[PDB]
């Protein structure tokens, strides 16, 4: 399964006849973001949005590489030997430097806890839609954009798996020492 | 066709080549700071600035030099480039997101070839060191193509072998040569095959190498003194191929003589007398014993 | 394509490439883009 | 309110379709796709068993690449445009495989998806197979609407 | 280029022939095979002589599986790891292998280093104790622990190691301080600020930190004593305070409240901290406005 | 990620000196091959090992 | 104590049996059974190449002389009819491969439950041997009393 | 108490196993097995269109010249005989699809019973842990006595 | 139908800003997802730095909070009946606004 | 008493489950499976 | 008697417990590779060759099976006599 994920993306690069290559994405219309669907909002299709913007094919391949590293490290965990828990820690740390650091979200925002008729006011909406058209070619009651919850669970799983490794627990949290 | 790109090595050098592309023309001279690290005392993250200084008066007509930078922070802030060695500060209040500059208030570029401390006073600090003065102009007399075809190296430069010089650009410079003359007499034909090693390279004005790209043109020679491969079928049942002096058996007559060994049973099939079943000779010849 | 200058292009960054006199004396669009601060290298097949 | 009964009555469905613009990769399945070819369906079935080694996925890829070759080497014979004028409507083609007693396919291009000197890739459909005993004389064959 | 391409593929073929020739010696010299007479596996006995003269009788010395001197020990995998991975970075780099870990090249490939289990945390402490001993140029590991007992600036550093040896044994002998009630005349000898150090980890140097008198005047002098060369404009940032004291966002907001990089401040837990900058002076003056509701809260 | 050995590990978790030096270098290579630690030598990454 | 040691030795024999069955899934026999069902359905492109070659060969007339002709006119419709009847057997062979592969998967998932029922019974009888060791110590103190 | 905690941890492992099997019915494999049996029987209208086209093509005479004729007279009865033999395989393919779909339904209904046997045993052992906590309090009061 | 197409283009243009400004994506260096950095400037100047403020899932200020679904419910359903009707939404429930 | 009430509520769930399965034999699916096998074999007089 | 006797391995070897940079030294390796080419056509930090572990388990199984035969045990080691 690692051999076929590296036909789309190898983070360690590609070696063609003894030399490292200039690309990490083996699919060159992911290397240059070529849109091959310009009608993505006709129907509710999660793929047709990703065809309009092929960066989601980058994030999908990124998430399958992470699902490879986590599930392989979970397989190397449950042997419960000495060198297999040290092996399982390697596959968890390898998935942490692909994610990088956890995003520091700002805690104070421009959110004044508005009334419901102030947030659902149509002149706030018509000032929002007319401002996008001015950019494509006062409003502070808008809703703030959100990080991905499914992506956030990768940092929260790997923080929990390493915590169980460092404190002599099982993968479910049960202690491996004798009470 | 020789092609030159000005970008490289996405960590810490791509963001410096985007500053030369966005805020400069090709004949400009720059200071590239090749050693960038965070200050462990004044930084709270691992982000850093990527500075390039642009000189005053070049192909880009500029009255006064300026220090380009690129920040990965999205919040609005000032960017201050403190110089401890010269006691001078280059400060840009309300820096833009990403590419922005801070102009140099009095044109002394020699005060910038030393340690610079860049900070935003909101989390990011950078120990800017290792200045390298580069000249990004390119004359076509130094852009050469090295052809080592067997005996002697042949060098073809772009000042004499290009009909139309392209416009100067950091993005692409396509150097299409004419029909070049390669003396193919004197190739080393090992196993009836030779090669023509074509190496692209280019130099800048300050003598730095712009990289290289090696090719190979395989040349295969047809010999005519050999005989063709010949398939034979001798009347004793042996089939063979005549590669010029040798005879290589194609079939076997083992299954013809296995039938007499198979009437008794598997104890007779899988013995050694079955493994000593002989095959006829390949055409006219003899057996000789050499001690 | 040269980069965007407000004095010689205007207040809008759009630009279009047309082909003309190829099969009739009318015009036909072959590219549409937006001007930036950096050159745009465009390689097209021109029919004859 | 046209979308009330599906994706606006409940909260769990409203957060499904509205996140699909921003983060569709939470809903992208590598095995299922709206609009996939019949070769991708035949490929998934070739690897749908459990004992799946390196030898099986290479034999299923070459069986996939065999059917990929038949569609990439089609010869467009004739066409028909389903409008009066060439600017609007949609044109239906017809293909020919490289087999003897060959097999004919067909697909479409939409001229309303032509924008700025180039068709969008949504204009083209996939080659659809014709299971019909066709044997024309010197490529005298025409689609029509 | 193709001159290099021919010599390199000839170098691979000669490298494969060296692996096969060395194998054929070590296969047929096996005492597991020499006891089995019926195999009729011929010993070399003519090129086995040239192999043992060159390699000090290597083909006569075989080992049991599980030893350190084998070709397939984990000490044999560590040797091929260290031979190849030591050249991944340049020699003058900070990410060089013998720069970050000087103890790898000096470690003996012995049977005792491979079998004897020991704590990973004990290996991590003696690597940290060795690096501190060479930078401060101290005498032994006791002088390292004495230096950490009085070192002020860093976030968890006032660590009196003999003190934690004292206070934890007291937590092990009488858990919950049973003799604090049963013996009032000995508990009365100890002042209650010192008995706080038994329950809470308060070093005798941390007692000196918490009982300083902070006035105008010596606040610049007690700053350099307690923080060193940290600039106070860079210390007062909330992202720097989180990493310095090893805190979280919920744990820091109990101290300095809700803060962001957009120039706004909010009340957290009914208090405010604003670094109000002074115009025409440049100085920074920090306020602390704290609120209590009367006559209703909501 | 720098000293290649765990400081936040508990004191009940045991290795040997060989098997921890192996896991130090295995953690060192996986950062060096995937461009996490900069200026890795490209002539060594393209070796057969 | 002998009663619970025979119960412990019996639950050990189930934990060793179902654990051996869980660790050793698909054997040398059942690998060959699913390999044959993968090989019996990989003949679609080969049979179709023989039906299309036999159809076009029979469209050439075979009777010459004073009475010409002889070609079978329904040869292409006979060939496409034989491929679609054979592809119904291929899709049933592919369905029998996956249904056998998933019957063996659900068989392993029941072996994991029966493995964990014996492991929980070993940990239960080991806790009953501990409380019986305390019941004996309370009987020796009564003997001392 | 350790005896009933190992019984609780064993009945939790069955409630988590059969609950995972009940919540996760038909998987990616068994969906493809019933899709193929739905695709192997959707070829009735396609085979019949090839038998009726091959029958009428063979009713045209193919031998011309001084000896005419050559048409197969039993071509329609051959074609209708082949469709009714193929429709018997379609009705067996449709019956194997529904019998596999209902075998999987009755398999889920037995997983629901085995899920509820483990849930009732978790609630039973939790009530045995409560009465044992009262039996310990009556032993501490005897210790006080 | 030209107003529907311009409404879909406003959803895609606002999406492309908020996708590529993600700190979950900026920490992953190997993705090579380019930040806008030229039309991100015009978006933050117009909307008071909206693309720099991201929130955690589960908060009230998100675009996908239940307070964000209540806002789209109250914006659309308040005009289902006439303003002088007894079945008007702010007539039967003055506390919602 | 709580121990035997959870045992009673568990045996009630089996008496309600297997009693529902016994009272509801062959369903709408398994009726169609045996109807098709009765229709696939009623073609003997028609093929002949 | 098809295996013969168990191999008597020498217990003292030319193994000095070297440093890691002494065993992973490249001039030790290049003296090793150049010596094989001299044989095909000082280095004592080399790793000693190893007997087969899977072959060794045949002598260890048969020593255990005969031990259970000679001492009235089962094949798993359980006693066949009554305690």
């Amino acid at each position: 399964a690692n051999r076929w994920l590296k036909y789309v993306w190898s983070p360690s690069g590609y070696i063609v006849h003894g030399q490292i290559q200039n690309y990490q994405w083996n699919v060159r219309p992911l290397l240059e973001d070529t849109s091959w669907n310009s009608d993505p909002l006709d129907s509710v299709d999660p793929d047709a949005v990703a065809q309009h913007d092929p960066m989601h094919y980058k994030v999908s391949t990124f998430m399958r590489t992470l699902d490879l590293l986590i599930a392989r490290g979970d397989h190397a965990y449950r042997q419960l030997e000495r060198d297999t828990l040290n092996e399982a820690k390697m596959w968890y740390m390898q998935a942490l430097h692909l994610l990088g650091d956890k995003p520091y979200l700002p805690l104070s925002t421009t959110w004044s806890d508005p009334r419901l008729d102030r947030a659902a006011d149509i002149t706030t909406q018509n000032a929002h839609d007319s401002a996008i058209v001015a950019l494509r070619q006062t409003l502070t009651d808008l809703f703030l954009p959100q990080i991905n919850e499914v992506m956030m669970n990768y940092w929260q799983t790997l923080a929990q798996r390493v915590y169980n490794l460092r404190h002599n627990l099982s993968i479910d949290g049960q202690p491996l020492y004798l009470p | 066709k020789l092609r030159i790109i000005h970008n490289g090595y996405e960590g810490q050098k791509r963001n410096q080549c985007n500053l030369m592309n966005k805020y400069g023309k090709l004949g400009d001279k720059f200071i590239v700071y090749t050693s960038l690290g965070v200050n462990p005392n004044n930084s709270s993250n691992k982000l850093m600035f990527y500075p390039v200084y642009q000189y005053s008066g070049n192909t880009s007509g500029l009255n006064q030099g300026r220090l380009l930078f690129h920040r990965d922070t999205t919040y609005p802030s000032k960017v201050e480039a403190w110089i401890p060695g010269a006691k001078r500060s280059l400060t840009n209040q309300n820096a833009a997101i990403g590419d922005d500059y801070a102009t140099d208030s009095l044109n002394k570029p020699d005060d910038l070839k030393q340690y610079i401390f860049m900070t935003d006073s909101k989390g990011t600090a950078t120990d800017v060191s290792g200045p390298v003065e580069i000249n990004t102009a390119i004359s076509p007399a130094k852009v050469q193509i090295i052809v080592k075809a067997g005996g002697k190296e042949q060098t073809f430069t772009a000042d004499k072998d290009v009909s139309i010089q392209p416009s100067p650009s950091f993005d692409e410079m396509n150097y299409q040569f004419n029909a070049l003359e390669i003396d193919g007499s004197g190739l080393n034909f090992i196993n009836n095959s030779a090669s023509i090693d074509v190496t692209f390279t280019a130099f800048a004005e300050d003598g730095r190498k712009l990289g290289y790209e090696s090719f190979s043109i395989p040349v295969t020679l047809k010999v005519s003194t050999d005989n063709a491969l010949t398939l034979h079928h001798n009347e004793n049942g042996a089939q063979y191929m005549q590669w010029q002096s040798y005879r290589t058996r194609l079939n076997t007559l083992f299954a013809r003589q296995l039938v007499a060994r198979a009437t008794t049973g598997i104890d007779t099939i899988l013995s050694m007398e079955t493994q000593n079943i002989q095959e006829p000779q390949l055409g006219k010849g003899f057996y000789a014993t050499f001690v | 394509i040269p980069p965007y200058n407000l004095s010689t292009h205007g207040d809008e960054r759009w630009f279009k490439l047309y082909i003309k006199h190829v099969v009739d004396n009318n015009s036909h669009i072959i590219y549409s883009g937006q001007l930036t601060d950096t050159n745009i290298n465009i390689t097209l097949f021109i029919p004859l | 309110f046209i979308d009330w009964d599906k994706y606006n009555k409940r909260y769990s469905t409203w957060a499904g379709v509205s996140q699909l613009v921003y983060y569709p990769e939470n809903y992208i399945d590598p095995t299922m796709r709206i609009g996939q070819t019949k070769m991708m369906d035949a490929l998934l079935q070739s690897v749908s068993q459990s004992q799946l080694n390196a030898d099986t996925v290479e034999d299923a890829f070459m069986s996939y690449l065999t059917s990929f070759e038949q569609v990439a080497n089609l010869k467009v014979i004739s066409a028909y445009h389903d409008n009066i004028n060439n600017d609007q409507g949609l044109t239906y083609f017809i293909g020919l495989s490289e087999t003897d007693a060959g097999e004919y396919y067909w697909r479409s291009v939409d001229h309303s998806k032509f924008n700025d000197g180039k068709f969008a890739a949504n204009a083209w459909s996939e080659w659809h197979k014709i299971d019909c005993p066709i044997n024309p004389y010197k490529s005298t064959i025409r689609p029509v609407i | 280029w193709s001159e290099t391409h021919d010599l390199y593929h000839d170098a691979q073929q000669a490298q494969k022939d060296n692996r096969l020739y060395e194998a054929r010696i070590l296969k047929r010299a096996n005492p597991q095979l020499q006891n089995a007479v019926h195999l009729a596996i011929l010993a070399p006995n003519a090129e086995l002589i040239g192999y043992n003269n060159q390699f000090s009788g290597r083909a006569s010395q075989y080992v049991a599986p599980g030893t350190v001197s084998s070709m397939f020990s984990p000490a044999a995998y560590l040797t091929e790891l260290y031979r190849e991975a030591r050249n991944l970075h340049a020699s003058d780099s900070v990410y060089y292998l013998d720069t970050r870990r000087p103890d790898l090249k000096s470690m003996a490939l012995s049977q005792q280093n491979m079998d004897i289990e020991l704590s990973t945390l004990s290996l991590s402490n003696e690597l940290l104790l060795e690096s501190i001993k060479t930078e401060s140029k101290l005498e032994n590991y006791t002088k390292v622990m004495e230096m950490l007992s009085t070192f002020r600036p860093s976030g968890a550093t006032p660590y009196h190691d003999a003190y934690e040896n004292v206070r934890e044994v007291i937590q092990l002998q009488d858990p919950g301080l049973e003799q604090l009630n049963a013996s009032p005349a000995i508990a009365g000898l100890m002042h209650q600020a010192s008995l706080l150090g038994i329950n809470a980890s308060i070093s005798p140097e941390l007692f000196n930190i918490l009982t300083e008198e902070i006035t105008e005047g010596n606040a610049e002098e007690l700053y350099k004593k307690n923080f060193g060369n940290i600039e106070p404009a860079s210390l007062a940032m909330p992202e720097y305070l989180k990493r310095y004291y090893n805190l979280s966002d919920e744990e820091l907001s109990q101290f300095i409240g809700k803060a962001s990089n957009f120039g706004q401040q909010e009340y957290s837990n009914n208090q405010l901290i604003t670094p109000v900058v002074n115009s025409s002076d440049g100085t920074v003056k920090v306020y602390r406005i704290t609120r209590e509701y009367t006559t209703n809260a909501y | 990620q720098y000293l290649l050995i765990d400081n936040q590990v508990s004191a009940a978790i045991k290795t040997t000196r060989i098997a921890e030096a192996i896991a130090s270098i295995q953690l060192y290579v996986n950062r060096a091959l995937e461009n996490v630690e900069e200026n890795a030598n490209s002539g060594v990454i393209s070796r057969q090992f | 104590k002998t009663v619970l040691e025979k119960s412990k030795a019996g639950a050990q024999s189930r934990f060793d049996s179902y654990g051996k069955l869980y660790d050793e899934n698909i054997n040398a026999g059942e690998n060959q059974a699913m390999t044959l069902r993968a090989s019996a359905a990989g003949l679609t492109t080969a049979v179709q190449a023989s039906r299309l070659a036999g159809a076009a060969a029979d469209l050439v007339p075979n009777i010459f002389g004073f009475a010409g002709g002889g070609s079978r006119w329904g040869a292409i419709a006979e060939a496409t009819g034989y491929v679609m009847e054979f592809s119904a057997n291929v899709m049933n062979t592919e369905a029998d491969k996956i249904s056998q592969s998933e019957t063996y998967r659900r068989r392993r998932q029941e072996w994991e439950i029966q493995r964990n029922n014996a492991e929980a019974e070993l940990k239960q009888i080991d806790a009953q041997l501990k409380s019986l060791a305390v019941r004996r110590e309370a009987a020796v103190l009564q003997k001392t009393s």
